[PDB]
């Protein structure tokens, strides 16, 4: 994608995410724990569905017969007739076609946004208490317990609180 | 000492297309084309009349296998295969422009001309017309001349349109097996009939000889037709071989025509209609019929067209 | 301390739809869809021909309403509900098609065909074609038996095109009120009419017969044409009941055709016409009338789409 | 948007940035003040602008009459025509609507992109200076008066000049 | 003490649009429109049918310029601008519907109808076909009363069609110069001709007069024709003046058809054709001719339309 | 473009760059060099090409003759005939002119992201063994050897070996 986090400086997804799209997994004293992120999931899907509701949609324009499979019209008005379905044809074929390649290449690129913007949002928290990996994972130079852990994800995580020791701990 | 950013994948993602790519593999998938059709007409909600043996056409003339369709209401109108618009052999001048504003006409009504006659036949029947013997079509009246070789004398009939809408009205010319088999019916010489309305100017001079038999008889009778506007006067002149008619049409309202070879069904509900069926789907594109009618998706060549509805996936 | 970057907004932003959403709000929106009509014909720096009374088709024939265009030049045709294409009652054969040509032709430009006459009357009036007394058609001549009853000579008269551009050639066929009024006219038997040109092949029998009253006058003229190419002849073979061109047109060039019912402007200039105006609009669509020609956004069907031309609007 | 600046990391905008489009808004010894980035606000303002003069054109493409209002063509060219027609407006109906919701989703995120752009400058120029607030702020260790906010504004700020004592106060 | 990061540029970019900007540089594009023609037509691997001066409605009814083409096969047909359709002075009704059943067909396989004839003339010839001293149309004859003057006996002929695929029946109408030479050729009389199929319903009568001299001939002959379906059956009522075919066309399967004024040319494959040639690209659109058929990229207005394949431009 | 490398911090291309579409120019003690990365120019040239492929092909869909150019049809039906292939030829030309368009724009801004991506990978490498520019370069306090520049370019640079020096350099 163009923001490169997905299929880019992030490695692979993980399988056994099935809580949301996006998510954290931590590693500390008390070892390993994984968990979503509602906020970016919320923001991707609700940003899909109103694609879909808006294609998944059919007009209320009519149109009648103007030949006969049971009697053939006339030729001359016949092959006017089938000349210009089939040029109508032409164009909502290559309509589709172009509509969902541009969506789903909008597709792939918002996702990899929304990915983007939660790492980012997460540096921001942090201030000078970590430091970028480069996998899409951040190294924490003071400890950092699961009630730690839990307030970044939450968003109440204070950094000039354990700023000094992770400071110094450079 | 750490935490990581990531998100969720698949061992196997759903192939889709890009402005980029040939099958890139994404999370999640959904079809933009639909190709699920429905074998039956579906007509819940809908005042449906199924023609079945009578042709369309026929409702206007009257052939026996139309007798119930002679005054029809309808929303939706399905011509069947079986149809016939005719009893005795014949065919209509500007056929299929008439089937086209009887399909939406929602339905005909029927009022009697006025023509009344003198000095000539009017009760003219035929064996390809069966009513519990032989007959003719309803709305028409087969126009003879007293007796065999008498003279058929240069008739004018007249009739004005006092209604608000258009009214249709039709007649026929019958073409006769010989050139004696004319001058029996309708007497010797040319025989001439003419038509004039304020937007119309046409004649018919007939022309006897051997057609092949169909339904057993080779000859064959025109069918002919113009819209009357209100108000407006049409007239009649004729020397003979002249099928006359005895009711207009008018048009009901709105409705919307199909042909088809499937049952109708009132369990399902459906704007969208071709022979086959009845194509149910809010997707914006199908690929079962070109030739669909109604409110429907935008047909195209593509049997599959998968819009992403998830990010890449990318697997362990 | 600190230095904060941010963007400007409003208490109140401009709906607009994107791929993702409907209603957004951002900080300024236009429209792209033209609504704003303006009723009048802008006409400002063209030559315009408003027809008024005179029917287009008339204007190669030459009723009296048509008097004053009988070789008109224009850029912008202007056709009026008013307008009748004759004077003693009768149509046109292939009408639409002949206007099609003449609404594109930037006018016409008359020359005589050279038609001499020998046996026979040129001079036919009617009631119904008024110029102080009984008249006729301009560019025609009704050709008559010399007196009443008398025979009417197998005539041909021919006509060679000597110019650069193709020919605009027109005749008629007059169809009596009676079988006795025609032979009165012409004499009687069978008349014939023939027309052949090097892509043209074609004939006319009359047929005499009533019709309802117009103008008063139940009798008809029906009205054929042909475009003879250059260097190209025609020959007309006719024994009667036959309405001779005088004048043949010539198309000076290049003009557009509208038909409309509001007055002409010579104050503002436009491309884009409909019977109800002119659309003046630089955006890339309309909504105002599907129908409209000449240089024109293209018609949609929703109201109003509108273009952002801002950010995304945050209030505060 | 897509680049998470605009209603994402920063809040909302300033109704009182008539100024421009996008600006500075500081606090310092002196007080609080405000003023508009020209360079940004232009950079958009002709991106925009160019869309514009790219869709209002009309074509010089010309169409005539092929039916009549005041004399009904025959009833199947007729039905021939309306239906071509008919068809044409579905096909155009659909290029309205899918031209400018496509303009529109870009649009929004440009401008996003644009108030980013300006964003990652300034961090550029403050050089460890400066660190994150997170908000769409700079907290500034070292005293930077009216004169020196005006300096970081017009591109002329020297982080050198200033690094030490900015360093210090981490 | 430091590391740059940088990307490629060059002193001149190639201009190209954008949703944004006119004429932005970028390193490299390419065109998306063609413009390069191939002035032959490229048939190399098809079966072509040069038609030259055969007319292609010609090849079923056989003028002597149509005598190698009267059972043709072929993938590609060409029709050129000195081909003609007839040796006797004519034309066909419903002209260009016919032509594009035959451009289509694949070509011809001829049948005799089985025709006899008794108490009449069947070898009528003339100077404008020429086979070494006068003829006429291979596929066609000329009926003809016994002798100058004599009755032509009303006749009734049929044909059915026994194979599988529908036959193409073609007949003709002669109209002499006058109405003296009608009656020495099949006595005199108002001589009719009718013809019914299952489909079809239809009458001719003769007009004989004046034309102007095609090959120094001023008579002409309509020809006529119609579609057999499979086990249906034609039947001719005919009181003279008729051409009768001897022989019934069928088509053998599938070709597309092309009007052409340059070579042939077996060295080059293309798909594509238009008057001047063969568009033979890769690309989506094209700018060289709106009526270029086969399977082409689509017409455009535009000349040229680049599409960026590199970075935008960013010189030192 | 979107992403502000482009034409944006980064003043401009190179000309001598010959190599590839993205590369690197060093300055140490051994002097200047100058070198293409090949993966970000085979990633652009892949997306590129993709593009390419996809647009360079014709349809399978024939269309035949329905008038005459050397004995012109009936006028009517010609007319008819005539303002359908007009119609239609407005549809396509439109819908030429919009796909270039729009693609020249993603083509654009598609370049400008995998410049982006290049120089952030490389920040992301150097973790505190460097600082930015701001003009699209990197200054590193510690030696960079000729050893160890071509170690950045081919993603074997190790932070930890050089850190303390640098760190104390700042
Ligand atoms: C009663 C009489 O005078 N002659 C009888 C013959 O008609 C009959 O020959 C059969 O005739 C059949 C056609 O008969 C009709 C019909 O269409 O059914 C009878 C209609 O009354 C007559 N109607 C009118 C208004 O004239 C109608 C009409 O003349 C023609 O349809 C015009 O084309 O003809 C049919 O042709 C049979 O194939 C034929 O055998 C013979 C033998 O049954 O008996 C005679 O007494
Ligand atoms: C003068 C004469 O011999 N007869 C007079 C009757 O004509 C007249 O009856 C009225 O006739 C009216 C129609 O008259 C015209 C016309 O169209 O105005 C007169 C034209 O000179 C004549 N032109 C030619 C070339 O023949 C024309 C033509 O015959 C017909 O239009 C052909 O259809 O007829 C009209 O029908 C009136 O309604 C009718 O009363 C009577 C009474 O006024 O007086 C007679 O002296
Ligand atoms: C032999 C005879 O009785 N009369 C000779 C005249 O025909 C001839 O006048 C020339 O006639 C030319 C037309 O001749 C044909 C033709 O088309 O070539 C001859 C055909 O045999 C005849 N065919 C039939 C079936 O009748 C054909 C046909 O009648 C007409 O085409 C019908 O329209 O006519 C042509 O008109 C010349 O311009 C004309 O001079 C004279 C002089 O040569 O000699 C007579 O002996
Ligand atoms: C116009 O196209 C229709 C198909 O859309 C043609 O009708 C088909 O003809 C083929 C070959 O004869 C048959 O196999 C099908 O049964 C027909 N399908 C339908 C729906 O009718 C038709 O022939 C074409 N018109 C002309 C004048 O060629
Ligand atoms: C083709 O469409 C036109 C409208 O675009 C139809 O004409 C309208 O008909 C309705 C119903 O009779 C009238 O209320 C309008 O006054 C008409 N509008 C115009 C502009 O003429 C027309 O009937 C349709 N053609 C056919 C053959 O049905
Ligand atoms: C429909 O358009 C064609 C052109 O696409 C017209 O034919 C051209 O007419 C002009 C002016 O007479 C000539 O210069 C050209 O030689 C013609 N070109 C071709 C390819 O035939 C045609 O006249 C139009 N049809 C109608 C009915 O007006
Ligand atoms: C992955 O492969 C399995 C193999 O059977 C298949 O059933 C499955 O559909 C694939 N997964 C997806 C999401 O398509
Ligand atoms: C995936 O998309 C399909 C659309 O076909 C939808 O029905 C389904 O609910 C979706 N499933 C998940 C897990 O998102
Ligand atoms: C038809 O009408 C005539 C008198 O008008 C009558 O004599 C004759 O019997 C009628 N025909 C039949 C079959 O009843
Ligand atoms: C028809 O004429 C009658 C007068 O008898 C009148 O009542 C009615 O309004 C007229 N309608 C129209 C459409 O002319
Ligand atoms: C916001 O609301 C007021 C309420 O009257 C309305 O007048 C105004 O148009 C709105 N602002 C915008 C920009 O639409
Ligand atoms: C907002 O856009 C409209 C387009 O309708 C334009 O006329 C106006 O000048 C713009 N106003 C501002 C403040 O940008
Ligand atoms: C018309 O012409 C004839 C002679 O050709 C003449 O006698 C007659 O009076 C003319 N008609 C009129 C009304 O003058
Ligand atoms: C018409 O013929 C004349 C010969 O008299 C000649 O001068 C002129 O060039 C010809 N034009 C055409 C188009 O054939
Ligand atoms: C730049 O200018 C020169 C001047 O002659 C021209 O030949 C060249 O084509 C230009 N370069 C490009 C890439 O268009
Ligand atoms: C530039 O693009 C053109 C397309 O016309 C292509 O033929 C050529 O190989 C490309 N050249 C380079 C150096 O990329
Ligand atoms: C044509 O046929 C008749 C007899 O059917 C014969 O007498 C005559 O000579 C033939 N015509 C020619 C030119 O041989
Ligand atoms: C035509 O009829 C014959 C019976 O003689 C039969 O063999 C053939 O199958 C029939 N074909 C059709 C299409 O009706």
């Amino acid at each position: 994608g163009l923001f490169g986090a997905i299929a880019g400086f992030i490695e692979n997804g993980w399988e056994g995410l099935i809580d949301g799209w996006y998510g954290f997994r931590h590693q500390n004293a008390q070892g390993e724990g994984t968990a979503a992120d509602y906020k970016s999931t919320q923001s991707a899907i609700d940003q899909i569905t109103g694609k879909l509701n808006r294609l998944i949609e059919k007009t209320n324009q009519q149109f009648e017969l103007i030949d006969n499979e049971f009697n053939e019209v006339e030729k001359q008005i016949g092959n006017v007739i089938n000349w210009t379905r089939d040029s109508i044809t032409e164009v909502w074929s290559y309509n589709a076609e172009l509509l969902v390649a541009m969506e789903n290449q909008h597709t792939i690129d918002l996702a990899d946004s929304e990915m983007d913007k939660l790492y980012e949002r997460v540096k921001r928290q942090l201030r000078e208490n970590a430091e970028e990996d480069g996998t899409g994972c951040f190294e924490i130079f003071h400890k950092c317990d699961d009630d730690c852990m839990a307030s970044i994800r939450n968003n109440t995580y204070d950094h000039s609180k354990y700023r000094e020791e992770a400071m110094q701990n450079r | 000492d750490k935490i990581c950013l990531g998100h969720h994948a698949l061992s196997n993602g759903t192939k889709v297309n890009t402005l980029t790519e040939r099958g890139v593999e994404v999370v999640n998938a959904t079809e933009t084309v639909e190709r699920t059709n429905i074998p039956r007409i579906c007509s819940k909600g809908k005042r449906t009349v199924d023609l079945g043996q009578c042709g369309l056409l026929g409702t206007i003339t009257g052939p026996p296998q139309c007798d119930q369709f002679l005054e029809f209401s309808a929303d939706l109108i399905i011509e069947r295969r079986e149809g016939s618009d005719v009893c005795y052999p014949g065919k209509f001048v500007n056929e299929e422009a008439l089937r086209q504003i009887l399909r939406e006409s929602g339905g005909i009504d029927k009022e009697a001309m006025g023509f009344t006659y003198s000095g000539i036949r009017t009760n003219g029947t035929t064996s390809a017309c069966r009513r519990s013997g032989s007959s003719f079509y309803a709305e028409m009246k087969w126009l003879l001349s007293n007796t065999d070789n008498a003279a058929f004398p240069q008739m004018t009939k007249s009739y004005k349109n006092t209604r608000k809408s258009p009214a249709l009205i039709v007649w026929g010319i019958h073409h006769s097996v010989s050139t004696a088999e004319q001058t029996k019916l309708y007497g010797s010489g040319n025989k001439l009939v003419t038509v004039g309305s304020s937007n119309y100017q046409q004649s018919f001079v007939p022309s006897p000889g051997a057609r092949p038999q169909v339904n057993g008889l080779s000859g064959r009778i025109d069918f002919h037709w113009l819209m009357l506007n209100p108000n407006d006067t049409v007239t009649f002149s004729f020397n003979g071989a002249f099928i006359a008619p005895d009711r207009a049409s008018f048009l009901r309202g709105k409705s919307m025509g199909i042909q088809s070879g499937v049952q109708v069904d009132a369990n399902c509900e459906g704007d969208c209609y071709h022979s086959g069926g009845t194509i149910i789907s809010n997707l914006p594109f199908q690929n079962i019929d070109s030739r669909a009618v109604g409110k429907c998706p935008r047909y195209v060549k593509q049997r599959s067209l998968l819009l992403a509805t998830g990010m890449k996936n990318v697997p362990e």
